[PDB]
């Protein structure tokens, strides 16, 4: 159920790269990419000497346009590029020093030659695409015949051919002889053979390759009668004159006759195909191809609106019909009762059919492939092996399935083409998984679509070309392997065919640079493996994982399978062969190699040993053993996935789950204390305007009473800020008091039945239902009345509280008449007072101020309306009450403000006017009530001992002892870290929408199209001959094809009509047999080690060694066995945003607990501020923290388990845990504050990620004051290792506490978490020149450096971070997917507190849009496209192609810029490329540590070319329609999972919103059906 | 896969017929010569609630025999032809194969 992975694209690559090459390919495509990447391999060599890479082809010079060749290097050739136009005057000045690759002319290029100015020395690689044709070839015949071979060997540069795929050509074999010969002397490379089909013809097995014969047809009454009235219809049609100037004659339709089409060729085609069908297949089947040929011919009488059209299509139909009705007639003639129709379709059939039936039969896992080359044959075949396998027993064992090559035009009918393509992938999908055995396809799958193994192909059509043939022959992969050709006299046709392309097998197969082990050397292979022991690294087990010669090829191919990689990132083994001779012997020598995204980079030196299959077999075993002795296979042999993979173990006790979670768990669901005074200072009073009520601002500083803190505990010094009460604005002050004030046990008694009179009577913000006590053990804070003294001072009011408790029930009482007529007035009493009403609620009375005395009002005075005269008689009327003194003057009221909180800090003075006027609920009620004025009496209304003055200084203390109780956690958190840390003391849109679809469409056009002509000249072309002699090699082909026709009969392929010594002395030819049993002894194999020493001792005894060079083997491998070969073959920066102002450790105060409470107050409360501003960035610091400490631990281990490392430990089950051990949970507040039910003065069920929203935030508190690198510290003391380990003993240092100790153990162990260690430079160093190489490598690359604004100290980080993971030549240092790894995290925190430390302050949804927009792939990708990072990168994988091609032709034709993927925004936030988005990302890793950790230096370096975006992305910040559907139900609407109908064509999307239901629409798909479920949910809620 | 019912449709509806007249040309060697073909399928038309059309070509064969077809307006429809060097012999042609033709859709 698997396959060995073999090198392809890495083999052709590899032969490209070594030696002049010609490639022949299929697709267009992989030719244009093995030429691509080869320019991009050469340039390194091309940058340092001066050369110019070319490329020749025939399409450049067409058209102004570019053309695929220019766009696909100008994106993925990161190099400088340029393509000549037909019509330029070609500009000599600096077009081939200032460009990398040109593209030229054959003759272009030749004419540049001739003038001199460049040269041949000066020019390195050079590649000639399609070099097969004969045009082509007469092109360059001058340039090779005249400049070429006259140059030296060592003036030439490398010459890569490319060719159209030869073989399949219909010419003769002497030809082809001819065209390979001639045109390797022309073109002076090797032709290696280089395509699908050559490595399905070595590392599979070659099929037997068959030819069954069919007898001809036998007919029979039904036969005769349908082929006589179907000739009767042909000698109709073509008796029937067509012409336009006879059906119509009209003579102003001249141009419109000619597009009337013709009537008779439909029906020609139509019962052709019967007629063929009755032929060759028989009656059953030609029914079956008229029934559907009757399906099509209905729908095209529909499609018509001509006349002659309709009445002939409707005759074809006619004869559809009548043949329908004489074979079912006849097929119902032989349905007797018992009487089989298995048999009935055995007697009509012809024995083309019946062979086929033979050739299953013969097959008794199955998996047969069934070619055809017309669609409606292999529909009537599928439908003639269902009806058999529903029929017969024998073959009901047979499941089946066919497909047809009905790609259809996308520009007429798309929505039939995704029917297709959707029908294509689901039936490749249920045939893959071998649910069918037997697939019966078409034209369309002999190349780009890939099938499983098969061990049976059987050919119904003799193909015409032999990349038919030989694809059909590959695609029985598996060992019982069979190539059925059959056929129906034309067996010696058939037999000259097979001959022919078996020759063609024969000079393509031989013709390569790997070749195959024959078959005796396999056996030389079977019988030479058992002269090793098996390697393992568990000998003493008996059931251990063993690695013996043979399965070690096949253990390494795995490995190489193993590795991280996408689609068209491939990684294979590369073993190069060298022959050794010793002591006259030849001895084949194997060196292997793994690929770079596998640490080991350096090559494993296998031994000579005489032949090719042992050698490699010795390779894979010395490879499999330096693999266990690294460490990358481990004991089992099974190779490191990223789930199996476990890191060390002081970073592993992590992700051990809590014991209480060992909704899903983790997921989303008498004493001188301190006395301090508050003064309060107006500073900004209200505006006259603002002034509604049009009274006297009163000041709180002229107020003799003010209020003071009893602490306890000492107070730290907090920040100035302000209140804006209706006032205006108040700064606000602390002030200390000089001296300590003693308790007295009657005062305190006194005090607090004055605050449960304020906190219950005054202010009511204790309110009831809960009980009080005042006494706590956690805090003892008092808040105490004063009175400014005379001297400047304030002292205790005593008198005050004495006064308080003597009033302690003061509630609004009905004043009796005789006392009400006693009672006189003061304006003195009634000057700063506040009034309450008794003659109406007693109960809940309510409180004003007293604003204005008028002498002019009287209860004799107009009340303000006519249903009332007076006050008096308004009173007496609406309450039945006697006013008895009605000469006093009235009394004007302001009413109390309804809202309570009045800091917010410093937004509350331009919120006054946000709700009216602290929001005025009951104003409306009591002024409707109570006839808008409130102008009281004073002698009907109560006064309270609370002054007005002191009221409006104590309606400003909103959260008071719940403030308390919750700013004590926070202040116990900023006490541990101060313990473990140092710091701190511890004492329209339908346009925009059509013309992205027609430029997308437009634009794309260099996609599957190509694969279509490929498609095209798939069975078409196969063209191109050259010349053709008379030359003797001729009779050798006409003798040996009569020898492979003695071999096709009678190889089987024509079917008719019926001692261990001795293999140790052959294993080691060249060492004496005495020390080989003197090794041996009393054991019976010899061990690797066993020969190690013999080779050792060789070399000791002849130090003379040899090497050659042969082989697809690379030279990828060099420096460490090669490029040196001296005998060695054995053994081996403002102070805004700015990340680096770390404030210092000694003698900061540390941070203010207010920050912490943020930290523990929640959005769910939502009291003014949230945690989401900080948990926002908190989150991007994990990763941050983490990632680059996995950068420093596993540094030779690749980043594919690394990422499932920090998806451990960043993940929320992770942060859960680690919150819960720290237990914050009784910390945070995710209780609404309303004293009635949830405040205890002097619980909160918490979500499991919500606490995770706390951990994250609280790195977010120790951001600014503390700096990033103390915040390291507060993960040191989470237990979040990112911080390296020092033990240590009690140093002793007086001068400071180390930054980072802990408190010592039981063993005085002290830990010191010391700086980070700057990393090792990735440059590895095997070779002695790897910084040579290094600097050999990238030229180009100080216009990189003045680009970005940032010159690099060390272009390691940076020559890997500009490295493809499938970059196996740059063999120094590693691939870019490490330094992606962790750049990403650092540009991720440089977007993320540029994002957050600006000063619009945006929402939390605000800045989690800005983040989710301003941080993806498609912006960094834009990037690199915009500012010419299309310039520098290296990179080698096949499809990124034509990928990146089709991607810079949307750019380009856009212009570069950025608006596509701003369209994409939303139109995916509500993945093209990769690389070059990544490539953008990856320098953001290497300036990371070329800085030394300067995060400053990164954000100053791309600030210049990131700053006019970014300001567009602060012009696209306020708010969206979908973002407003997101603020009102962000988790309530809930879409719900598509349920399909009962008519099976409809789609039912139900959206549940809490709390109001479930609205349900339906549609035709699933985006319709959830738009009107979206809209049914608008107009159920808007 | 409905053109496969329309051609069940079709056999079922010209097999469902029990007219005595297309008994007796299922029965009646339809290569004899006495056999009126115009009249006796204008008699059909008549009976099977269709209309016969006579729709005659007004190019010739090749070698000089006037072409004429002949439309069954059945459900579905039906066109047979026929050729005759005189309008009457051409159209008895095209009659005797339309007549045939309705002796296939008439065998049981």
């Amino acid at each position: 159920t698997v396959f060995t992975p073999r090198d392809f694209q890495v083999e052709l690559l590899a032969t490209a790269y070594e030696r002049n090459t010609i490639i022949c390919l299929g697709h267009r495509s992989s030719k244009e990419f093995i030429a691509l990447k080869l320019l991009q391999e050469l340039s390194r060599r091309a940058r340092r000497h001066g050369r110019v890479s070319v490329y020749l082809s025939c399409e450049v010079g067409t058209s102004t346009e570019p053309c695929s060749i220019y766009t696909m290097l100008t994106h993925l050739t990161d190099l400088r590029v340029w393509q000549e136009q037909p019509d330029m005057q070609i500009p000599f000045d600096h077009c081939w020093t200032d460009y990398h690759v040109s593209i030229l002319r054959p003759e272009g290029f030749l004419y540049l030659l001739e003038t001199r100015e460049l040269l041949l020395s000066r020019v390195e690689l050079i590649v000639l695409e399609d070099c097969h044709d004969s045009a082509v070839y007469q092109r360059i015949r001058p340039l090779f015949e005249n400049h070429i071979m006259p140059a030296p060997p060592a003036d030439r540069p490398r010459i890569l051919g490319l060719a159209g795929p030869l073989h399949s050509a219909g010419c003769e074999l002497q030809q082809l002889s001819a065209m390979l010969a001639t045109l390797e002397q022309s073109v002076l490379c090797q032709i290696e053979s280089a395509s699908d089909i050559v490595t399905v013809l070595r590392y599979c097995s070659r099929p037997h390759e068959y030819i069954v014969q069919c007898a001809p047809f036998e007919m029979d009454e039904l036969s005769l009668v349908l082929a006589d009235v179907l000739n009767t219809h042909k000698s109709f049609l073509l008796d029937h004159r067509y012409d336009p100037y006879e059906i119509y004659g009209t003579d102003q339709f001249m141009d419109e006759l000619k597009d009337i089409p013709d009537p008779k060729v439909d029906p020609l085609n139509v019962i052709n195909s019967l007629l063929v069908v009755l032929h060759e297949m028989g009656p059953w089947c030609t029914q079956r191809a008229a029934h559907h040929f009757y399906q099509c011919n209905e729908k095209l009488k529909v499609k018509t609106p001509h006349e002659r059209h309709y009445l002939l299509y409707c005759l074809v139909s006619t004869a559809l019909i009548q043949l329908y009705s004489l074979c079912e007639h006849a097929f119902h003639r032989h349905l007797g009762s018992g009487s089989d129709s298995r048999q009935t379709i055995e007697r009509y059939s012809s024995p083309k059919v019946r062979r086929l039936l033979q050739t299953l039969r013969c097959f008794k896992t199955l998996c047969a492939l069934i070619y055809c080359n017309q669609n409606h044959t292999a529909r009537v075949l599928f439908e003639l092996l269902a009806e058999i396998s529903r029929r017969d027993p024998d073959l009901k064992f047979l499941r089946c399935q066919y497909t047809t090559d009905r790609v259809a035009d996308p520009t007429t009918e798309p929505k039939e083409a995704e029917l297709e393509h959707r029908r294509q992938e689901e039936v490749l999908k249920r045939f893959r998984m071998h649910d069918c055995n037997v697939l019966i396809g078409t034209s369309v799958l002999e190349e780009g679509i890939d099938v499983p193994k098969c061990n049976l192909v059987v050919r119904w059509d003799p193909p015409t070309t032999y990349r038919s043939y030989v694809q059909c022959k590959g695609r029985a992969r598996a060992a019982p392997a069979y190539h059925v050709i059959l056929v129906a006299s034309t067996t010696k046709d058939l037999v000259h065919q097979m001959a022919q392309y078996r020759e063609i097998e024969q000079m393509l197969l031989s013709k390569c640079a790997n070749t195959e082990p024959p078959e005796q050397e396999q056996c030389e292979a079977e019988r030479f493996s058992a002269c090793l022991a098996a390697y393992r690294p568990k000998p003493h087990l008996l059931t251990g994982a063993s690695v013996d010669l043979g399965s070690a090829i096949a253990l390494v191919n795995k490995y190489c399978a193993r590795l991280p990689s996408d689609t068209f990132t491939k990684l294979t083994a590369l073993w190069r062969c060298t022959r050794n001779e010793r002591a006259g012997v030849t001895l084949f020598q194997y060196t292997l190699r793994l690929p770079i995204n596998s640490p080991l980079k350096h090559d494993i030196v296998g031994l000579p040993m005489p032949t090719q299959t042992l050698a490699r077999r010795l390779a894979a075993l010395q490879a499999c053993v330096e693999l266990h002795r690294i460490g990358e296979l481990d004991d089992q042999l099974q190779p490191i996935g990223k789930e199996g993979f476990r890191a060390l173990e002081p970073d592993w006790e992590c992700f051990e789950l809590e014991p209480e979670d060992e909704p899903r768990p983790g997921t989303t669901k008498g004493a001188p204390c301190y006395l301090y005074f508050i003064q309060l200072t107006l500073q900004c009073p209200i505006p006259e305007e603002q002034n509604t009520r049009g009274r006297k601002i009163y000041p709180p500083e002229d107020a003799q009473q003010g209020f003071g803190i009893l602490t306890t505990k000492r107070i730290p010094k907090l920040s100035a800020f302000s209140i804006f009460t209706r006032s205006g604005e108040v700064k606000v002050s602390l002030e200390l008091a000089k001296e300590r004030v003693i308790l007295t046990s009657e005062q305190i008694v006194c005090i607090n039945g004055f605050l449960n009179y304020t906190f219950t009577n005054v202010l009511r913000l204790q309110k009831f239902l809960m009980l009080f006590d005042p006494d706590s053990t956690e805090n003892c804070v008092f808040i105490v009345p004063t009175v400014k003294a005379p001297a400047g001072g304030k002292h205790i009011d005593w008198q005050f509280l004495e006064l308080i408790q003597a009033n302690g029930n003061t509630m609004p009482r009905a004043v009796p008449d005789e006392e009400r007529q006693a009672q006189p007035f003061d304006p003195q009493r009634f000057q700063d007072a506040v009034v309450m009403p008794w003659y109406r609620n007693q109960d809940q009375p309510q409180y004003f101020y007293v604003a204005e005395i008028c002498p002019h009002l009287s209860p004799l005075s107009c009340f303000p309306g006519d249903n009332y005269r007076t006050f008096k008689h308004y009173y007496l009327v609406k309450y039945g009450l006697t006013i008895q003194n009605t000469s006093q003057p009235l009394l004007d009221v302001d009413h109390t403000s309804a809202r309570l909180n009045f800091l917010t800090p410093r937004y509350v003075n331009r919120k006054g006017v946000a709700l009216p006027t602290s929001s005025e609920e009951t104003k409306r009620a009591k002024r409707e009530n109570l006839e808008q004025k409130q102008i009281l009496v004073p002698e009907l209304c109560t006064v309270h001992p609370f002054p007005a003055s002191l009221w409006r200084t104590a309606v400003c203390l909103p959260c008071i002892l719940y403030r308390i109780n919750g700013l004590l956690l926070a202040d116990d958190i900023r006490k541990q870290v101060s313990a473990d840390l140092g710091l701190g003391r511890q004492q329209t849109a339908q346009e925009v929408e059509k013309r992205q679809k027609q430029l997308s469409i437009i634009q794309a056009t260099n996609a599957n199209e190509r694969q279509y002509q490929q498609t095209k000249n798939l069975l078409i072309g196969f063209n191109f001959k050259h010349e053709d002699q008379k030359e003797p090699a001729t009779i050798r082909y006409e003798e040996s094809i009569a020898k492979l026709k003695t071999e096709i009969e009678s190889g089987g392929m024509l079917v008719p009509h019926d001692s261990m010594m001795e293999l140790l002395k052959q294993l080691l030819p060249y060492v004496n047999e005495d020390v080989l049993a003197k090794k041996l002894g009393d054991r019976r194999e010899l061990l690797l080690s066993d020969l190690v020493e013999l080779n050792a001792d060789w070399v000791a005894r002849h130090e003379q060694e040899t090497y050659n060079v042969m082989g697809c083997g690379d030279s990828f491998d060099n420096y460490n066995d090669h490029h040196r070969l001296n005998l060695d073959e054995k053994q081996l920066l403002p102070a805004g945003f700015s990340f680096d102002r770390q404030p210092d450790l000694v003698g900061h105060p540390g941070p203010s607990p207010s920050i912490i409470l943020q930290a523990l107050t929640m959005s769910n409360a939502n009291d003014g501020i949230n945690l989401e501003r900080l948990e926002t960035i908190g989150d991007s610091f994990l990763k941050y923290a983490i990632t680059t400490y996995l950068y420093i631990t596993y540094e030779n281990v690749h980043e594919g388990k690394l990422s499932h490392l920090r998806s451990k430990q960043v993940a929320n089950l992770n942060l859960y845990r680690l919150g819960r051990r720290k237990r914050l949970g009784e910390y945070m507040i995710a209780t609404k504050f309303e004293p009635h039910d949830n405040w205890l003065p002097p619980q909160h069920s918490i979500p499991d990620k919500s606490i995770a929203d706390c951990v994250e935030a609280l790195i977010g508190a120790y951001l600014i004051e503390c700096g990033p690198r103390g915040a390291l510290l507060f993960m040191a003391w989470l237990g979040v290792r990112v911080l390296p380990i020092t033990r240590q003993l009690d140093g002793g240092n007086q001068e400071q506490r180390i930054p980072g100790s802990t408190k010592p153990n039981a063993e005085n162990v002290v830990t010191v978490y010391g700086a980070w260690p700057t990393p090792r430079s990735p440059l590895l160093h095997f070779a002695p020149n790897a910084t040579e190489e290094l600097d050999q490598l990238l030229s180009g690359f100080e216009e990189f450096e003045e680009s970005l604004g940032y010159k690099f100290r060390d272009r390691s980080y940076l020559l890997q971070a500009m490295t493809h993971a499938s970059y196996t030549p740059n063999r120094l240092t590693d691939c870019y997917q490490r330094l992606e790894f962790l750049g990403d995290a650092v540009l991720d925190y440089l977007i993320t507190r540029h994002l957050y430390e600006d000063p619009r302050q945006h929402s939390p949804g605000a800045l989690t849009d800005l983040r989710s927009a301003l941080v993806n792939n498609t912006i960094f990708a834009s990037l690199a496209v915009r500012h010419g990072f299309h310039k520098f990168f290296r990179h080698l994988s096949p499809g990124l192609n034509d990928v990146i091609d089709r991607f810079v032709r949307i750019q380009q034709e856009n212009g570069h810029c950025i608006s596509e993927e701003y369209y994409l925004l939303s139109e995916e936030e509500c993945e093209v490329p990769k690389a070059l988005g990544d490539v953008f990302e990856s320098i953001a890793g290497a300036i990371f540590l070329d800085s030394n950790m300067s995060l400053d230096v990164v954000w100053h370096v791309y600030s210049n070319m990131m700053s006019p975006e970014i300001e567009q992305f602060s012009n696209s910040v306020p708010k969206s329609p979908i973002r407003e559907l997101l603020e009102l139900e962000p988790e309530t609407a809930k879409f719900g999972k598509p349920e399909k109908l009962a008519d099976g064509r409809r789609v039912r999307v139900t959206v549940d919103v809490f709390c109001k239901g479930t609205f349900r629409g339906i549609g035709r798909n699933y985006r319709i059906a959830k738009c009107t479920a979206a809209k049914c949910a608008l107009r159920q809620l808007k | 896969t409905q053109h496969s019912n329309k051609v069940s449709q079709f056999h079922k509806t010209l097999k469902n017929a029990t007219g005595k007249k297309l008994l007796k040309l299922q029965k009646t060697c339809l290569k004899n010569n006495k056999i009126d073909y115009i009249k006796l399928l204008g008699e059909i038309a008549t009976e099977n609630q269709f209309e016969v059309t006579y729709v005659d070509i007004e190019e010739k064969t090749f070698s000089g025999q006037f072409q004429c077809l002949v439309q069954l307006s059945t459900l579905p429809v039906g066109v047979c032809h026929g050729s005759g060097p005189t309008a009457a012999d051409a159209q008895r042609h095209a009659a005797q194969n339309a007549l045939e033709y309705l002796k296939i859709m008439t065998k049981k």
